[PDB]
RNA sequence: AAAUUGAAGAGUUUGAUCAUGGCUCAGAUUGAACGCUGGCGGCAGGCCUAACACAUGCAAGUCGAACGGUAACAGGAAGAAGCUUGCUUCUUUGCUGACGAGUGGCGGACGGGUGAGUAAUGUCUGGGAAACUGCCUGAUGGAGGGGGAUAACUACUGGAAACGGUAGCUAAUACCGCAUAACGUCGCAAGACCAAAGAGGGGGACCUUCGGGCCUCUUGCCAUCGGAUGUGCCCAGAUGGGAUUAGCUAGUAGGUGGGGUAACGGCUCACCUAGGCGACGAUCCCUAGCUGGUCUGAGAGGAUGACCAGCCACACUGGAACUGAGACACGGUCCAGACUCCUACGGGAGGCAGCAGUGGGGAAUAUUGCACAAUGGGCGCAAGCCUGAUGCAGCCAUGCCGCGUGUAUGAAGAAGGCCUUCGGGUUGUAAAGUACUUUCAGCGGGGAGGAAGGGAGUAAAGUUAAUACCUUUGCUCAUUGACGUUACCCGCAGAAGAAGCACCGGCUAACUCCGUGCCAGCAGCCGCGGUAAUACGGAGGGUGCAAGCGUUAAUCGGAAUUACUGGGC
RNA sequence: GGCCCCUUAGCUCAGUGGUUAGAGCAGGCGACUCAUAAUCGCUUGGUCGCUGGUUCAAGUCCAGCAGGGGCCACCA
């Protein structure tokens, strides 16, 4: 055998949103067809992406796929995300762990509401920085329309607190750019150099007990079972020896190898997708929502007390309140659970732009301390968001 | 692998003092012994054949602080050599370290004798020893460590054990406190209230 | 094969063989004219060709294609044989 | 002197009794599994089920002192950058040390894995005669002279690759004749016939085509008779269940002749004779590797073959043979078949019941680790190379053994629970209080043994023409440990970091309150619960074990309940 | 990760959104009995799995979960 890599750029994460079929897989694949023909070696192509059955036989996106480029100033990592409106758990697993994210707007259809659902996301579990790029240019060129696709969408990003008349627009086509002219594909480097110029680098803490968590489990055969994630904070090394804590009741084992793009990783810093094989563990044990953590680091726990705020209204949401016996879904981290809520003497009815103190109890126990943010989301649409107040 | 609870309990069930404490007073006036512990004391009901045989074992077993595990193997290493067992099995408890040390004077009880031998403060034969079970054989001497000649609990002992009967087969100078020994011991040393033909009952059964 | 030893013990045993076949096939077809010898009853060419057999089974017993035991049976029928008949 | 000291009963058939007879219990053990709980170390053990399918990486090579040579590396000269005229820079030599690929030798049949097949083609005990045997060892001998080839290499060329083909050239310890021959083969005899390989060290007496000749020493090379080891062959007895399996056999039983094997033999053929096995169980069907031994028992017996040692069988499935002293050959060859891969579509490749690892099956069984330091093994004169054997480390309360979780004194017989006769009793010296010790773990400091040898130098004695090479003994000099931060010893602060599980009607050690009310439930066997439960559920108290404690599965004992020792009609 | 399914009294089951969801076998109470069975004299019972939505109006139309069941993928 295996090669391995080279720690000489930084690394982040950008991934993709916005309406479907505004051509997410076809923009993924010339940006990277075009990074690689200028400078690289990566290349990706179109069918070898999207594997499964139903995707080749329906023309649609199920889940997230991983891709990687680099430019002279960075080295980046890239997640395709689903635009249907069942597939939700997939976009909002893809947006939490992704640190710049780029919205497809496509100017013959227009701002739809799936784009303005996977905005919604983005701000609800905070994705910092978001650079828009207009799509279908090909087959519409009248500077007339254009202005107004650009002022909707930028009407969108500000109405939720994102910077709107600063950001920029990219408007072309990926598919003339992936077929290879000669002019179409410097619309791409436009994107890539202000994809390097928008995203500051963030802060690396690695100064603490090592915490991953999961979100995808696979076999390797010969091998055995290996988890993929994000590492948030910390540093693991082979031959340590982590814990895994979550819904299920709480193991032990060691992280006897690592491997990043099926390229070998020496030492995981913090802020890197990678995944880990661990020893002596059936497939069937270990499942996403479950933590990976250094010994003596986080706990689980049942009932905790935090501050809720209900959207206000004129925002998406709902219009009516809440009382006792209500079963929101909880949104920490990447796990969703459906658990129970109580409010305390007198405010009893949840009005639409107060914030309130409520105690939650959840069925499936969670690696939690005090100081999270977690989100409120249930029955096909986002309630509220909060953060931990005293854990009991 | 100990005892860790209270002590008079013991001897108030076997319903005679087993000499767990020093000796600084009488029994009397630190227990009820003729009342069995707990709600249920004063009445006596009557025992059997199985109640006589665990009753006296466990009196035994508590007089010098052995387990179960070690006293059945003691059992079949006295049935094991030649002669009669009862006397084999005492010959083989009363030759164990941390029973000499207590005999010779240099603890208040039994315990004290452990925590003594336990904790490397003894010389058999020049050498230190740790274990509290060490067989001991004839003409072995016996002594502290000048290290731990200066404690106030090994003086104080030392000149409190001698109104106990003097053993016939520990000869110890208390002034270098130095002791050995000559032989075996005899049931004419022991004292009576044993009658061990109990015990080899209960083990061939 | 996949360890690179016996490759080359194969290579010196298809050799061998193909050198000893030869030599086999020669001194069957020496015998064989003996017992051909024999049985056209003529006493004189059974005898000669005995007499130049010999030479052969003795050289090849010696090389070791055959056992000492081998060309002694071999010699000592041959010689039972031709002398019962006259 | 010792190698023996050995034999226990209880509950349950009836209103009560004696007898017969089954059921249950108290003991010892295990490659164990599940539930609750969990401090340390020493020595052991760890896929019992799918002989189900396998990704990846290691597990068998060595000899230049047999040979032809120089692919890589290290040892000289002249040209030749500038001169401190060789400071420094670059290119040309297989003469030397070493050595990739190639001929040749030895090993690869040992070591390691598994128990599928196999009821006697095997194993165990006791005998035998018709055989061969590398390496090791003894004795007596030979060791003369020739010849034709080919790999690598050179030129051309086929092919996706694996792998080829064509034309020349070269070396031997490669191969083939010849020369002589026995104590050897055949043969009554007379006679006839068969072998060989050379290398390396040092050089005095004596010469060179200056290749070496020439002397000695170490090692080989061939023939015959012995020793040892090893293997092949034969006989007798012992080696599970079924008679609801009674007849089986034609190469079958023997004889003559030919052939075949290292050797006897229906081992194989042609012909002759008509026999052979079987109620002392042949034939037929089911299950199963055997032994030294292990568990149990007072013995006689019963059950059994996990660890270690001897033997046997197998190597994806079905066949066959070449090579060799040894195989019809675990990591070889040929063919067929079922699966998995590469392909340019013509064709190619693979076999974890070797070490780790993966999926699946299951109540259930472990790391893709370190090193040749030590013991053995292959190759070599030695140095030395290789060894997932082996020596260690890791994971698992799976087993046996050891140690700790403090030690004293202390009545106010304290609060608090529980019971009460309301008087009081109990938990209980237990706690809290006061005085001492530091096992183990924590940190620091010092520090055995497994290490024998190998190398270098020097001297004496040996054989020879020789102070020479070489050998022996002594002596002298610096080095070889993965485990390893070994075992072990010393110092520091502080009781400081460390107790659970089952049971309490009788069998069987240990008793009272509240709740329920033939409901909820318990149960190894008799048996509990119907409104006053020592048997259910909770609490207080008590008993038995203890880093373990219980439940399930399986074997002998008790069972004189298959009765030989030792029973009945 | 994706799609399709089942959830009414103790057991078995009905219940086509207009106003308290019904049937059977069960069960409790009062007499009688040491306590029942049988004969009598009265008969109580419900989170329509949960949560949140639309309708003037809902277990019933709509969405998300709880648990089980049948298939389909995916390979640092
Ligand atoms: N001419 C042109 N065609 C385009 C453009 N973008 C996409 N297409 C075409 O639309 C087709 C489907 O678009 P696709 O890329 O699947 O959209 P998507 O958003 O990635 C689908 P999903 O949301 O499930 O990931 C593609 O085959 C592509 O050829 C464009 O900018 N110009
Ligand atoms: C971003 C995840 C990728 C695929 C990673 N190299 C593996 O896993
Ligand atoms: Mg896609
Ligand atoms: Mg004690
Ligand atoms: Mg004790
Ligand atoms: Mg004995
Ligand atoms: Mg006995
Ligand atoms: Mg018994
Ligand atoms: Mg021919
Ligand atoms: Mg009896
Ligand atoms: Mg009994
Ligand atoms: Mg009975
Ligand atoms: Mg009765
Ligand atoms: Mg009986
Ligand atoms: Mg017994
Ligand atoms: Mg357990
Ligand atoms: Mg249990
Ligand atoms: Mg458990
Ligand atoms: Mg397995
Ligand atoms: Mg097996
Ligand atoms: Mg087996
Ligand atoms: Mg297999
Ligand atoms: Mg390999
Ligand atoms: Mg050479
Ligand atoms: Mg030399
Ligand atoms: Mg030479
Ligand atoms: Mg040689
Ligand atoms: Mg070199
Ligand atoms: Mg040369
Ligand atoms: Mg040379
Ligand atoms: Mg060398
Ligand atoms: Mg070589
Ligand atoms: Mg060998
Ligand atoms: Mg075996
Ligand atoms: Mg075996
Ligand atoms: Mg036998
Ligand atoms: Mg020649
Ligand atoms: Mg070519
Ligand atoms: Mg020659
Ligand atoms: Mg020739
Ligand atoms: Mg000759
Ligand atoms: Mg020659
Ligand atoms: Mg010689
Ligand atoms: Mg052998
Ligand atoms: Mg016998
Ligand atoms: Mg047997
Ligand atoms: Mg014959
Ligand atoms: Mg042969
Ligand atoms: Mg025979
Ligand atoms: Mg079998
Ligand atoms: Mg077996
Ligand atoms: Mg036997
Ligand atoms: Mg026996
Ligand atoms: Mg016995
Ligand atoms: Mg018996
Ligand atoms: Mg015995
Ligand atoms: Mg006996
Ligand atoms: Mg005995
Ligand atoms: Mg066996
Ligand atoms: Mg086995
Ligand atoms: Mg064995
Ligand atoms: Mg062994
Ligand atoms: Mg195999
Ligand atoms: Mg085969
Ligand atoms: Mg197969
Ligand atoms: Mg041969
Ligand atoms: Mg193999
Ligand atoms: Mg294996
Ligand atoms: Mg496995
Ligand atoms: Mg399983
Ligand atoms: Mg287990
Ligand atoms: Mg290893
Ligand atoms: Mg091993
Ligand atoms: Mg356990
Ligand atoms: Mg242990
Ligand atoms: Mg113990
Ligand atoms: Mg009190
Ligand atoms: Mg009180
Ligand atoms: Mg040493
Ligand atoms: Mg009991
Ligand atoms: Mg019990
Ligand atoms: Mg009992
Ligand atoms: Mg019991
Ligand atoms: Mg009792
Ligand atoms: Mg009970
Ligand atoms: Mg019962
Ligand atoms: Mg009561
Ligand atoms: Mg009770
Ligand atoms: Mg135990
Ligand atoms: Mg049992
Ligand atoms: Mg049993
Ligand atoms: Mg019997
Ligand atoms: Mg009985
Ligand atoms: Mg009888
Ligand atoms: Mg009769």
């Amino acid at each position: 055998s295996k090669e391995k890599f080279e720690r000489t750029k930084p690394h982040v994460n950008v991934g993709t949103i916005g309406h479907v079929d505004h051509g997410k897989t076809t923009l993924t694949a010339a940006i990277t067809t075009v990074l690689a023909k200028t400078y690289g070696g990566a290349a990706r192509a179109f069918d070898q992406i999207d594997n499964a059955p139903e995707e080749k036989a329906r023309g649609i996106t199920i889940n997230t796929s991983h891709v990687e480029y680099d430019t002279p100033t960075r080295h980046y990592a890239h997640v395709d995300c689903p635009g249907h409106a069942d597939y939700v758990k997939n976009m909002i697993t893809g947006a939490a762990q992704m640190d710049g994210a780029i919205l497809v707007v496509a100017a013959t259809d227009g701002p739809m509401p799936q784009t303005r659902e996977h905005i919604l996301l983005g701000r609800q579990v905070g994705v910092p920085y978001i650079i828009v790029f207009l799509n279908k240019c090909d087959m519409v060129d009248d500077e007339e329309l254009l202005e107004l696709v650009e002022m909707e969408v930028r009407e969108l990003l500000s109405q939720y607190d994102f910077p709107g008349d600063d950001t920029p627009i990219v408007r072309g086509s990926a598919l003339k750019a992936l077929e290879g002219d000669a002019e179409w594909e410097a619309k791409i480097l436009e994107l890539a150099g202000f994809l390097d110029s928008y995203i500051p680098e963030p802060e690396r803490a690695i100064d603490k007990p090592f915490l991953l968590p999961i979100e995808d489990v696979f076999s390797i055969s010969g091998r055995g079972t290996v988890v993929t994630g994000r590492v948030e904070r910390g540093i693991i090394k082979v031959g340590e020896e982590v814990e895994i804590v979550g819904i299920k009741e709480t193991q032990k084992s060691t992280c006897t190898g690592v491997e990043m793009f099926r390229k070998l990783l020496d030492e995981g810093r913090a802020g890197e997708n990678v995944g880990v094989l661990l020893r002596g563990i059936k497939r069937e044990e270990i499942e996403r929502g479950q933590v990976l953590a250094k010994p003596g680091t986080i706990k689980p726990h049942t009932k905790f007390e935090s501050e809720v705020y209900i959207l206000s209204k004129d925002e998406g949401g709902r219009h009516t309140p809440f009382f006792k016996g209500y079963r929101p879904q909880f949104y920490f981290r990447t796990t969703d659970v459906t658990g129970t809520i109580e409010l305390p003497e007198g405010v009893e009815m949840v009005m639409p732009g107060d914030n309130i103190k409520m105690v939650v109890t959840l069925i499936h126990p969670i690696a939690m301390d005090d100081g999270l943010r977690f989100a409120i989301r249930e029955g096909g649409r986002t309630v509220g968001a909060g953060v931990v107040a005293k854990v009991l | 692998a100990r005892y860790l609870g209270p002590k008079l309990k013991l001897s108030r069930r076997e319903g005679t003092d087993l000499f767990l404490k020093s000796g600084v007073r009488a029994i009397d006036t630190k227990c009820k012994i003729e009342q069995a512990p707990g709600q249920h004391g004063a009445r006596k009901p009557r025992l059997s054949d199985y109640g006589v045989q665990l009753r006296e074992k466990q009196k035994v077993r508590r007089i010098y602080g052995v387990l179960e595990r070690q006293f059945r193997n003691y059992y079949k290493e006295a049935a094991r050599l030649k002669g009669n067992t009862g006397e084999n099995l005492l010959a083989l408890l009363e030759g164990r370290l941390d029973n000499v040390v207590y005999r010779m004077g240099f603890g208040a009880t039994r315990a004290e004798a452990r925590q003594l031998v336990s904790h490397k403060a003894i010389m058999v034969n020049g050498r230190v020893v740790n274990i509290a079970s060490y067989q001991v054989s004839p003409n072995d001497v016996v002594s502290i460590r000048e290290k731990a000649k200066k404690q106030s609990r090994v003086k104080a002992a030392l000149e409190l054990a001698e109104q106990r009967e003097k053993p016939t087969w520990l000869e110890v100078d208390a002034g270098k406190m130095e002791g050995t020994f000559k032989r075996k011991p005899e049931r004419s040393d022991l004292s009576a209230d044993i009658n061990e033909h109990l015990i080899v009952e209960l083990y061939s059964k | 094969a996949n360890i690179k030893s016996a490759k080359k013990r194969a290579i010196q045993s298809e050799k061998a063989r193909k050198h000893n076949a030869s030599r086999r096939s020669m001194m069957r077809t020496f015998i064989k004219k003996v017992y051909a010898a024999i049985e056209a009853g003529d006493k004189a060419a059974a005898q000669k060709a005995f007499n130049e057999m010999q030479p052969i089974v003795d050289r090849q017993a010696a090389k070791g294609l055959i056992h000492k035991n081998k060309a002694a049976r071999h010699k000592a029928n041959l010689t039972a044989q031709i002398n019962k008949l006259a």
